[PDB]
RNA sequence: AGGACCGAACCGACUAAUGUUGAAAAAUUAGCGGAUGACUUGUGGCUGGGGGUGAAAGGCCAAUCAAACCGGGAGAUAGCU
RNA sequence: CACAGGUGGUCAGGUAGAGAAUACCAAGGCGCUUGAGAGAACUCGGGUGAAGGAACUAGGCAAAAUGGUGCCGUAACUUC
RNA sequence: AAUUCCUUGUCGGGUAAGUUCCGACCUGCACGAAUGGCGUAAUGAUGGCCAGGCUGUCUCCACCCGAGACUCAGUGAAAUU
RNA sequence: GAUGUCGGCUCAUCACAUCCUGGGGCUGAAGUAGGUCCCAAGGGUAUGGCUGUUCGCCAUUUAAAGUGGUACGCGAGCUGGGUUUAGAACGUCGUGAGACAGUUCGGUCCCUAUCUGCCGUGGGCGCUGGAGAACUGAGGGGGGCUGCUCCUAGUACGAGAGGACCGGAGUGGACGCAUCACUGGUGUUCGGGUUGUCAUGCCAAUGGCACUGCCCGGUAGCUAAAUGCGGAAGAGAUAAGUGCUGAAAGCAUCUAAGCACGAAACUUGCCCCGAGAUGAGUUCUCCCUGACCCUUUAAGGGUCCUGAAGGAACGUUGAAGACGACGACGUUGAUAGGCCGGGUGUGUAAGCGCAGCGAUGCGUUGAGCUAACCGGUACUAAUGAACCGUGAGGCUUAACCUU
């Protein structure tokens, strides 16, 4: 269970071809305060779907 | 496989799940809003909400059955004295899940679980 | 489900009497001897009742000619003609499986005397 | 012949008059209505394309909405296609009922079997478990050898190994049809058919005669 | 280092143990 | 559900008390013997003035299993012991002239008429 | 009373399984032998390499032993690679 | 190695127990320096199992099983 | 036979069936009397065989409970080449 | 400057010099049962006692218990009994150290898979405008075993004894697919009993720990030992074989012309995958119809307005699942949790009262609790929007609208 020949940097870049990160790009805008947040999450000031939630 | 089976194992045995659900149910009855991970916030519904359903109707046997669970006199006092007659008309859905991003140490998806009204 | 339960509740016997584990019960069963159709009786202690609507069954244990015969009877089947309760026993379980190990004077059960 | 697209409702039991148990499976076959007929002129072969049930308006797409609305027919949960036998000739918009099976005496049921997940060789191929003791090191439920030595020197195609089991199309053949009742839209076939409760089934007349 | 590990070589791998310290 | 090394009881007055099933007949790789089934037995215990002696390789027919039988409506009959009636190697209609205990309806097959006739129940 | 019996500490190591780039260059877990004796242990001391010591296996003498380790003869020699 | 190892002495609570065994606890001390999920094959450590019961295997290896106090009773052989 | 090559010698017992085991025969290749012969109660983590009990050891596997394996976040090797 | 050894287990795979099943010639082939030879590799081809054994002998089966190749297949799959390390002993050889292709007891089996292969499952682009579906089937894989009984019929055959071809049906064994209705197993997420101890101030009732403490039952799910189903029939081309007509060779001759039968082998028929079948196919449906610059003037790039069908993303999830994937659903909502009723399981809760000196019994009471099940219910969570995807689709030739 060890290699007999060193793989190339071509094969190394081909293995990492699927290691790429999907960027989010789907940030929602709160309607009350106009803050950017994740979709289905609370804001940094703490609103969710218009009405006031937790704190801080 | 897992066909039609309910209940998160939560990387624990049954004893630790029962004690941790007991402590987290006591913390949610006490503070009325707590912050935990999202699968634990979803398994906490199935633990906390039958206690409020049990505490709709006050009796000695319902109090000793709510003390067989949750093991605290102050928690069962708040169940049968406050949370019972506030949720007496609401038929289920005694609590609310609100996702709040992630956690700094392990990227755990966090969630606030709270009661519906909270009187705050 | 409504299909299944509505299709099952038109084959169920409406007159099967109530009985509990520990009740000495005589079940009468149609048997086919060649081209003759005859009742034979099977009397024994009910040691298990499984209730599922149409899929209900019950286990009857007796001692024949040396050793213990247990027949599980499908309740709503047309092979059983009658279920008659003679003695009413007093136990504290739903399954009297320990009677498989007990025989004789140690396998006596009480009578539900009220 | 043509088939009918049903839903598996579950299994139950019919008692006969002479005290015999028949294990039946219940298939709810609603109105199977033709959405398209195919012939050698426009398509190259003879077939019909049926649908069944009903579907939400907001989730059926506009190509599907146009395909159903050309026939003037209400949308259904899916689209299936059956191959004609040149004695039967059908038009677009005819509802095919369960009363077709009143004289068929035996059916073939095609379903999608239950998904077992990534199964192992013991479950998937009925391999023998090795020794639980008498020395065995970490190799109780493993496949064992998968080939010879230097001749061929490879694993052959179609080797029995671990992998996906179930969630696949399977047909059970020559099932004695017990009862066909159109008042309840039901087909009761003797035995067990592939799939979980609530899954699509295709019921055809049998072919082994 | 010094753990041995073969039946009998000067240094191979082997899960046994009388031949083998590199 | 009888296989090899199974110690059965003996349900006739042939002499033997405990037999051992050494082969289940009627097929290649055949694992289990039900109630209409022929087995090959050896004798492990007998009575001193019986018809058969210890260590005879002969046949038997299993007449009571502990796994049970199945009837067409789905009704099992579990006995509390395994018992065979000892047959002969060539000439059937068995060695014994009594049968202890009941039998089942699966021996009504034109070849065990004497067992179902001599049986006290069923 | 007893190189007595059973059994913890304590001294060992019979079997299995794990581990085998180990948690560990010899262990862990579960069972196991002795356990008032020819027992075991702390602390100090003596025996030194063809020598020691050995209820003896060529066993042990600082993870090394059919002749320890370190320095020197020494860049031994090598018809071999 | 912030290493499942090794390392002499002294102190020696409660309840149950013959006991410094063991089980639950007190005083006291800890939760063992990566977590969060999911609940595939397979590996490890365990629990249960129809009918049969050593048919397994080099071999009953491993598991299962027995298990305590009081009393009744106990063979061949023997250096008594 | 811890010894016997031919050899699984022959007879008997145990088994449905016994190259092992127990008894005996003597044709001891190649036992033999303190490099001891033959017995021998007790003892043995000693060797061979048989029986009762008991069992997933097996027919033939099934399910469940935990720790890994899988995914995400942090850190981050190794043999080989 | 290492290609690990016999035997067993697991998993195989090929050859035919075929063991059974299938076909046929000859028979010193009456029948049954054989003997021999030709064809045929589709499927199948035993469990134990002994021994480390391969083998062999034995016992009981079986339709039959095939013979070989595959590093005497198979240790980066397992074992480690044999054997070829170190201990010890016997017999023998040797003065001895020791030795024996003689014997006996004991003796550590590593590897986290890079590439090929194989089993599975995905991402990307392609398929020429984009998209959502349903297919066609080039090709490939799975399967293919057989007993016994009954009828034909105690008929044909035969001194008797015995006893069929062909054909039909039923019931089995072994294997395989599916499934959970039944019967069971499991069910540390449900109920109850009980031991020790600690705690909730105490009694009472509980909870924690002791392998789930030990048990007893048991829902759903999974599952076999449970119960449904399958192996086909038919066709086409054939092998050995049987021929018809028929010359060469006035006859004869199965062959040279021609024509007809003929087997589990082959092509189909049954099942499953399958258009990356780059030879990238077909069919149905949907959507996109606005203008300006620059120059190496074309299958060019840039700019404004536009952002369709649809898709992903996010969330609630699933009898789907390692992850992706696939399926249901997102307020015009039953997708999940909760709730309501039921069902199931356990077995007559607690509290109070009566009786008993007391343990405890009895009544309220088939009570209370009840997971994953069933049928309902918007109470809670499934947010308006954003993101990708465009703006009519090349050239040449032929034919129709319109011979």
């Amino acid at each position: 269970a060890v290699q007999q020949n060193k793989p190339t940097r071509s094969k190394r870049g081909m293995r990492r071809s699927h290691d790429a990160l999907t960027a989010v790009t789907s940030l929602s805008v709160d309607k009350t305060s106009g803050e950017k947040h994740l979709r289905h999450h609370i804001t940094a000031d703490g609103y969710y779907r218009g009405r006031k939630v937790i704190a801080k | 496989m897992r066909h039609r089976k309910s209940g998160r194992q939560l990387n624990r045995n049954s004893s630790h799940r029962q004690a941790m659900f007991r402590n987290m149910a006591g913390s949610l009855v006490r503070h009325e809003i707590i912050k935990t991970t999202l699968p634990k916030a979803k398994e906490l519904r199935r633990v906390v909400e039958p206690l409020i359903t049990l505490a709709k109707t006050d009796s000695v046997a319902n109090r000793r059955l709510a003390f067989a669970r949750t093991r605290d006199n102050e928690i069962v006092a708040k169940l049968f004295n406050e949370l019972g007659p506030r949720f007496a008309s609401r038929a289920g859905g005694y609590t609310r899940i609100l996702k709040c991003g992630f956690r700094a140490g392990d990227n755990a998806p966090m969630a606030y679980i709270e009661l519906v009204d909270r009187s705050e | 489900s409504n299909i299944i339960k509505q299709l099952e509740q038109e084959q169920m016997k409406q007159d099967v009497p109530s009985f509990r584990p520990g009740d000495t019960v005589e079940v009468k069963v149609w048997v086919v001897e060649g081209s003759k159709k005859r009742l034979q009786a099977f009397e024994g202690v009910v040691i298990a009742i499984r209730n599922r609507g149409l899929h209900s069954a019950f286990t009857v244990r007796k001692i024949s000619n040396g050793e213990g015969v247990e027949r599980v009877f499908q309740t709503h089947s047309p092979v059983v003609d009658s279920i008659s309760v003679k003695r009413r026993g007093a136990v504290r379980k739903a399954k009297l499986y320990y009677l498989r190990e007990r025989t004789g004077k140690a396998a006596r059960i009480k009578e539900r005397l009220n | 012949m043509i088939g009918l697209v049903g839903k598996k409702v579950g299994m139950t039991r019919i008692f006969t008059e002479d005290g015999v148990s028949i294990p039946v499976t219940v298939i709810e076959v609603e109105a199977n209505r033709v959405t398209q007929v195919k012939d050698l002129a426009n398509d190259g072969y003879r077939a019909i394309q049926v649908t069944t049930g009903a579907k939400k308006a907001n989730r059926v797409t506009k190509p599907e909405a146009g395909h159903f609305a050309k026939a003037g027919v209400e949308a259904g949960r899916g689209l299936w296609e059956f191959r004609l036998a040149e004695g039967e000739e059908f038009t677009v918009g005819q509802s095919i009922s369960v009363e077709l099976f009143a004289d068929v005496k035996k059916v073939d049921v095609t379903g999608t079997s239950k998904g077992k997940g990534f199964a192992g060789t013991v479950k998937r191929w009925n391999f023998r478990t090795q020794d639980a003791t008498h020395g065995n090191s970490l190799s109780h439920r493993v496949p064992g050898s998968i080939g010879q030595n230097q001749t061929p020197g490879k694993v052959f195609k179609g080797k029995k190994m671990a992998g996906q089991m179930g969630n696949e199309r399977v047909t059970v053949q020559s099932l004695d049809v017990v009862r066909v009742d159109a008042e309840r839209n039901l087909l009761l076939v003797k035995g067990a058919v592939p799939g979980a409760t609530g899954s699509d089934l295709i019921v055809k007349p049998a072919v082994k005669a | 280092t010094c753990a041995r590990c073969d039946s009998x070589s000067r240094c191979g791998a082997x899960g046994k143990x009388s031949g083998x310290a590199s | 559900m009888i296989q090899e090394q199974t110690m059965l009881n003996v349900a006739d007055n042939s002499g033997a008390r405990r037999v051992m099933c050494i082969k289940v007949l009627g097929g290649s790789h055949r694992r289990y013997a039900g109630v209409g089934d022929i087995i090959k037995i050896t004798i492990k215990e007998a009575i001193p003035r019986g018809k058969v002696k210890k260590g005879d390789v002969l046949k038997a027919v299993v007449v009571r299993t502990k796994k049970g039988v199945r009837r067409p409506d789905g009704s099992v009959i579990r006995f509390d012991g395994n018992a065979c009636v000892l047959l002969n190697n060539n000439s059937e209609q068995p060695i014994g002239t009594r049968i202890f205990g009941p039998v089942t309806r699966e021996l009504r097959s034109e070849k065990f008429m004497k067992i179902i006739s001599l049986a006290p129940e069923v």
